[PDB]
């Protein structure tokens, strides 16, 4: 969940690369 | 670059400065 | 809703706000 | 469209996404 | 006004739509 | 995508409510 | 303020700013 | 209406806040 | 316009409203 | 820097403007 | 070039949310 | 500078981070 590895723990900006479609 | 976990809208934001017309799933 | 067009980080917020928390595909 | 709670700039939003150019009051 | 409405109470379309002018 | 649907062109809430989850 | 058109979105949010707690009406 | 005024042509400060409540 | 703390987001659209292209630090 | 001056403070109008380069 | 340019109160908010509170040069 | 880079151009996230303080 981005929600998960990004709200509930921190994430990098690149990391979101990984959910783009 | 050095910020924590991003909640709501911030994230939203996060995912479209990102992917932009790449598109993606908020879920 | 309105007539007008909705790009970029617009369109996101539009889907934001009609969507909630079900979440949305940017798509 | 969902029923939730808007507040601030996201209800200023929503207004304008529903009503557009016929204007609207925010109060 | 339509924050007390919106913002305090909940929110939905139908509310929305009776503040445009 | 909805780009072409409401950014292009103009979109009506029904079309906009289909890409909700 | 200054020297920039404001449309759309831009111009509610710059007034959602400058009026604050007042409130104004789009029209 | 404002957006003749601050949308179509370039508005002041004193303008914008005409709209204000 | 409403004489009050700006902080964040809020401060930094202020001083683009403000400012435009002229630009700012943001400090 | 402008942060502490208005967020920590208050600031008007020509305090904003005094950050404009 | 799936991602658009930055331009206006879209590049200040990139500029935010990119730097944080330890700032950025808006120029 | 960064307007230029990103506005006019297109930039990518490391250039925007050279602006950061
Ligand atoms: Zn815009």
């Amino acid at each position: 969940g981005i929600v998960e590895q990004c709200c509930t723990s921190i994430c990098s900006l690149y990391q979101l690369e990984n959910y783009c479609n | 670059f050095v910020n924590q976990h991003l909640c709501g809208s911030h994230l939203v934001e996060a995912l479209y400065l990102v992917c932009g017309e790449r598109g993606f799933f908020y879920t």
